[PDB]
């Protein structure tokens, strides 16, 4: 093996072993903070079995899953697109499964079950997933690209908010707590949404070798033997698939999935082997924080998550453009 | 010996119907002004295009061929690719290897095109005669005879692209040591003295039609180069 | 004169004839319409002179001068980034004018003239507009700039949004007409304002040749002679005014800086003599008819121009791409 | 008859001190390997870059200069340049002459290299080699002594670029053409026996610094082009 390549890999390992503790590190802050602290000791008290088992902890695991999602959503995005500006919330692949959230919560109010859900959002993500690649092979620019997007995202939002109206079975919250992301009401009873996240997950997590070729571009890609319709279809659906999900699960979060790739990067995580789980576990504790802090920043009203992932996203982003 | 063969390829009016034979060993360069179908022939040959005519790849028609095997038999070098963000040469240059193993032969390439103090920095980063040598490095390495017995065809849209003499030299002796070595380069000639010095074959389209083949001091005469560029 | 180009000139003085007349026509309907309709005779009727003359007639002329002025403004900053994208809604300048304009009435007081909050918006833009080229010198490409500008768009929202709250002096109406723009509340007492519109607009559709030049690309205008940095300043600073007069008039109105400059590109007109003189009248037009369209679309209230001028533009705007 | 004065120019070490004379109506070809400053000097003696050194043109040395004048004695070809989107060719062209009115001028240039047809269609639209003759028809008009009395100075860095040998003879009879009006026709050589055929004098620059200068003749030398490119 070359040399250049092991110290690499070593320094990945290193890492993805901070980055692993570091998510524990939050997986554990989560639980103790809500509105009131609280202490693993603490936990295993009358109180502990309510907060920390029955609502906490659901929480938290929602949190994770989204997040080392739409983090490893937007990797898998730029690869596709042969595009660093490839990301769920901004190209409006997440206002699509808006549209299609929505769509099922008016034809069959609360008779559609979370899951039935979760595939009706699934659907509205593969949608602008799909018309967005073709717009991509048709004329493949990153300008191009990075406008429909953001167009076809303006789109969805009209759809949904002109749909909610009409019916006036609105609520101003909901709305912009869904416009906006919010892990506020996430309970046992969507673990169906939070299980079907982790089959992707994992597989997606493994298919490395597809996107490194990917990544030296089509003709590249295709010309070294990859089947690339073939993985550019797959991604598509792994992808629809955990932003739906993540939309169904926490509404619209956004900046996550171009930032948390591009620093791991930065870091030096660049072979999918590794940018990929490294993704995941950063992907997971910062959506944490952002959630821990959308929970204790306002004792009259939890923050919507969308607002704070925001927030510091714009900020770490414009870095991220002076360091690159 | 003949490697490949086409029979009346052509696509709409940019390429019109050609016919010809790529022997191993041997270095054929497509001759002709801009727009003489240049690029887009080599696109077929490689396999990136379909299309009437028809492409026989040692043997099997290209069309038979799938996409693994061919790409351990051929390797294939557009006019121009942008440089993938954040990746770093060495990477760049391994994934191109059919076998990982042959650590030592990457950084010979690397050394003779200049590029062993290169390895490690970000493609994107890189100068344009220095993404053009890594580029062709990273072909090298996939199809030379050393580390790959498969290696039959090295195709090479506009390779001494910015280029200096020097550089230009420097991948000459790598083309040489490859056909030397029974490949078959086919690559789109961009210098006639050039071609007339290191060219074996060479095909002079213009227009999208062949105007001739054949031994390369055959067919560059000033009756063709007339009758292809018009002076 | 070259043959082409007569041809040209000759098609162009068609179209800023006929954009001429649409936006009068436009005019007219506009001051004919409001939930009840008061045709040109019945113009000097007490209603009329309420309607039409004291409220309706300002309005109007609100609408025309901001339209053609963010219109402008878009074709503008294109030139100046080199990059059709480029917008002031998109870039973040509307939102710069707004942190400024929000500032100086909290850090200031309710007795603020109009004029003095201009000036203040005006401030906000050209903040903005200066950071970005800034960004835009140091690192001259399409995607740093389109990234930038959305993410101080982001960054301002977050001000604003953060500094509303604190104070409690928040109205959730007049907060979401602001972001999304309206021309509910223009009455006469803010003639001053539009007056300082007049000024920049016309001088900036004379400034032809320095765009036209600066068009060709910084080397080649520079080489050509062209005064560059003067120019350069000189147009934020007129993008700043305009902008930040029209935030403050009216608040961020987005996806008419950015279509309309094209549009017009697309029927011909490109040679700046033309298409700045184009951009104010198509506009003035475009924003007065989604003006109109935002107040007699529903009774119940009067619909955010922003919402319609993104629900129409996200979709010019797409097509536009496939037929460039 | 010396147009252009050199005086120990160079900023950091990628151009290191040179000094140089450019003569009136000659060619002098920028020689050397890549990295050896070429494009950075004439970035300098065309006002783009301030520097360490100091450069007098025609008199007075540039930094006296005002650009609007300094336009109308030289005309400046970066290396590449983004084509303006939705720009038609002869508005380029036009925007490029200092006397609009020479619109049969215009017409010449455009067909000498091809482009009468190309008129009228957007820059953003061209292929490659077709912005290259659009970009050095507009550098040209600019420049040409036949419209332009004030035009002392024409430099080009890497102009060949995409251009076959047929555009390449195209624009060596305009270069030609303009050198004997007494223009004065600066240009980084790409091709030696070019240089050697089509350039009068040549600074052959190394790493930065001249390794020689003089008749293309007697620079040319296997001496120097080793002690430059090292084969």
């Amino acid at each position: 093996m070359l040399t250049l390549a092991r110290q690499q890999q070593r320094q990945n390992i290193r890492w993805l072993l901070c980055l692993s503790v570091l998510m524990l590190l939050a997986l554990l802050l989560s639980l103790c903070a809500g509105e009131q602290w609280i202490s693993p000791g603490d936990w295993f008290t009358p109180r502990g079995e309510l907060f920390v088992w029955q609502i906490r902890l659901p929480r938290t695991l929602a949190v994770l899953l989204v997040g080392a999602a739409l983090a490893i959503s937007g990797a898998v995005m730029q690869a596709l697109f042969e595009n660093p500006l490839a990301e769920p919330g901004l190209l409006g692949v997440s206002n699509g499964a808006g549209v299609g959230l929505i769509a099922a919560v008016l034809l069959g109010q609360g008779q559609l079950p979370n899951w039935a859900l979760g595939l009706c959002a699934i659907a509205g993500a593969l949608i602008i997933t799909l018309i967005l690649l073709r717009f991509a092979r048709r004329h493949l620019s990153t300008s191009r690209l990075l406008l429909a997007g953001v167009a076809l995202g303006i789109i969805c939002s009209a759809l949904m908010t002109w749909a909610i109206y009409f019916s006036t079975s609105v609520d101003l919250r909901q709305l912009m707590y869904w416009m906006m992301g919010g892990f506020g009401g996430v309970d046992w009873r969507q673990s169906w949404l939070m299980l079907a996240l982790i089959p992707v997950l994992l597989w997606i997590c493994c298919q490395s070798r597809p996107m490194n070729m990917l990544a030296l571009g089509e003709i590249s890609a295709r010309q070294l033997g990859l089947p690339l319709w073939f993985w550019r279809n797959v991604l598509v659906a792994a992808t629809g698939w955990m932003v739906g999900v993540s939309v169904a699960l926490a509404g619209a979060i956004g900046f996550i999935g171009l930032v948390i790739p591009h620093i791991l990067r930065l870091c030096g995580l660049t072979d999918h082997r590794v940018l990929l789980p490294g993704c995941a576990l950063a992907g997971a504790s910062a959506l944490l924080l952002a959630d821990i802090v959308a929970r204790l920043a306002l004792a009259a009203a939890e923050l919507p998550i969308g607002v704070v992932t925001a927030t510091l996203g714009a900020p770490v982003f414009i870095w991220l453009l002076l360091k690159a | 010996s003949i490697v490949m063969q086409l029979q009346d390829v052509a696509e709409s009016t940019r390429l019109g119907p050609l016919s010809g034979e790529v022997r191993a060993g041997e270095i054929l360069h497509l001759v002709g002004p801009n727009g003489a179908g240049k690029s887009t022939l080599l696109a077929r040959m490689a396999g990136m295009t379909s299309g009437k005519g028809s492409i026989q790849f040692a043997g099997q028609p290209l069309e038979a061929w799938s996409a693994t095997k061919l790409a351990l038999h051929r390797a294939y070098l557009s006019q121009q690719q942008t440089p993938p963000f954040a990746t770093p040469v060495w990477h760049y240059l391994t994934l191109h290897q059919h076998d990982k193993t042959r650590t030592e032969l990457l950084n010979d390439v690397a050394g003779a095109l200049a590029l062993d103090d290169k390895l490690g920095r970000s493609t994107n980063q890189l100068s344009g005669g220095e993404w053009q040598r890594v580029r062709l490095a990273a072909v090298v390495l996939q199809i030379t005879p050393q580390a790959n017995p498969a290696g039959q065809l090295l195709l090479l849209d506009e390779p001494m692209n910015s280029l200096d003499v020097a550089q230009q030299s420097a991948l000459d002796k790598i083309l040489s040591a490859l056909c030397q070595q029974g490949l078959a380069i086919v690559m789109s000639s961009h210098d006639l003295n050039h071609t007339l010095r290191h060219a074996h074959r060479a095909w002079l389209l213009k227009g999208g039609k062949m105007l001739a083949s054949g031994r390369r001091e055959e067919v560059l005469t000033p009756p063709n180069l007339a009758q292809a560029y018009g002076m």
